[PDB]
């Protein structure tokens, strides 16, 4: 199934934050309405924050996370979780190799903000 | 197996 | 029900990251085996990261997140989510007032690392 | 925080299923737009299905799960999870006593159907 | 990534329940320690329970859900959610056709019981 | 689990 | 945080 694609309410501010856990540099692209809205890049095996940003979901609300490593798309796992019918997390893990820890880039999207 | 080879191996 | 308490696998490194979305200064305490392991303090209405740290779950694996604003404990909501039986998120929202957005401090714990 | 309340898309059919794990008889009321749409009453200490029903979320999509035992409301925990941006689960646990297993009535809502 | 595989605590009783939303007959296999422990078969477009059973996670705690229709495995999506650090849901959806509703067999695993 | 907790338990 | 500070806090 498709992973890393989330439908947010339209025109909504959301946070996106990426962590790295891999020997390879992680490239995280965040697309809003099918256009690149943010790109994070960094290398860490110690969960360093390689990027954090506030974006807007725009007229469509469609948000997609893509992860690549040295130009190769990583395999993604994702889910959205809602607490007390209000607090939203869109969660992404990714695998760039064969050990299947799925933490090589970890991406957390959260809303509402403010 | 080289300098990069070593760092690679050590980090993994 | 108790919220903000998670049993991690013992002796496992995990990331803990806190975001703020409130006019109030957020004090986030992370306890491991009932002992204070990290404390973050910050204020933002734009999802700023007020703290991020790698900790060890220790011999008990018990991790507790507490949030307070000017000494008053915030109301917490929490859950743990596991993707592909490997990637773990322990999620905390908190409410310091009466609007019930539950984002005033948002805490994300993730493991495994590396 | 409020638990057991979920906003569904309007005019959408959803499944609701209750399991029991308690010496006490569980009464589960499922409210749609603030009015009871289904009621289940049963007792099991081994996860028997005490009710399952297809409901329609109606005009506003507000769904609320209430659990009582001997007329006393149980303490609820809940969350919603979305897989592949499409498949939705709304999850409720409840505690009627002192052991805090939170399984005394377990309620799972799922959509879409068909 | 692998879907439908969950590590439960060892030697733990759990419930497994399957619902069907498809014109195709669903066959759901539940494996514990890589051996079939339960099989459900049924057809419904109305979210009918096609099977419910109580199993033991055994020495390994490894539980796997497989879904197939007419010999053809469905595409699975899955996640595990833990509420109040105690109540566990392991959730599976599946797509047997082309419409990507991922509800054709829905499988809910819950623990603890009793 | 405290006085009320106990009372709750005994009454059951 | 003073007079006006407290009023804001109380009203908020
Ligand atoms: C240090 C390793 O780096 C990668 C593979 C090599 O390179 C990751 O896939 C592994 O999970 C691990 O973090
Ligand atoms: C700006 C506001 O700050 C608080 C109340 C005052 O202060 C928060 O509870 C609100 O959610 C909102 O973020
Ligand atoms: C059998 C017991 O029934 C209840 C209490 C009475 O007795 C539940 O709260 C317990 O969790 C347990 O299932
Ligand atoms: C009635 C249909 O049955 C299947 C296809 C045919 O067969 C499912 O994949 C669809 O989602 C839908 O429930
Ligand atoms: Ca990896
Ligand atoms: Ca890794
Ligand atoms: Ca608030
Ligand atoms: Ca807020
Ligand atoms: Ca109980
Ligand atoms: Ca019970
Ligand atoms: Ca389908
Ligand atoms: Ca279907």
């Amino acid at each position: 199934a498709t992973q890393g694609v989330f439908t947010l309410p339209a025109n909504t501010r959301f946070g996106v934050t990426a962590f790295a856990n891999s020997s390879g540099t992680q490239t995280v692209n965040v697309l809003v309405n099918n256009e690149t809205a943010a790109t994070f890049s960094g290398q860490s095996t110690n969960n360093a924050v390689i990027g954090t940003q506030v974006l807007n979901s725009g007229s469509s609300g469609k948000v997609q996370v893509q992860v690549s490593v040295n130009g190769r798309p990583s395999d993604l796992v994702s889910a959205q979780v809602i607490l007390t019918n209000e607090l939203n997390f869109a969660l992404v893990g990714s695998e760039d190799g064969t050990d299947n820890d799925y933490n090589d880039a970890v991406v957390v999207i959260n809303w509402p903000l403010g | 197996x080289x300098l990069l080879x070593c760092l690679x191996c050590l980090l993994k």
